[PDB]
């Protein structure tokens, strides 16, 4: 019924592994430029 | 600097600039803790300027 099956599967391995590898750094990249409004702070100074 | 002896000049300082200093302290030009640098930004708004 589905002849693929066994490289589908090793697919499915090699899948995680990058896809692992990615959305880490990828959120790390993610993280790093909004660190910018992450840390960010503000004050409001009227000339009281 | 202008129309003056550095002799003339260095006299005077002789005469005015007085008081010997004693200690090594006294003579020891202090260095300065350094200053770090910082990548980053400051906004201050007013749309009525
Ligand atoms: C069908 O054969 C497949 O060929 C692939 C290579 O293209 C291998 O990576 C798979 O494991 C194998 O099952």
């Amino acid at each position: 019924a589905e002849p693929e099956h066994d490289q589908r599967k090793r697919m499915g391995l090699k899948m995680l592994l990058i896809s692992a590898l990615l959305t880490s750094l990828l959120y790390y990249m993610k993280r790093h430029k909004w660190s910018v409004l992450k840390s960010r702070k503000m004050a409001y100074r009227p000339p009281k | 600097a202008g129309g003056i002896s550095h002799k003339e000049l260095v006299d005077a300082a002789r005469q005015h600039f007085s008081g010997v200093s004693f200690t090594y302290k006294e003579d020891a030009v202090p260095i300065l803790p350094r200053c770090r640098f910082t990548g980053s930004e400051i906004r201050a708004r007013d749309d009525a300027l």
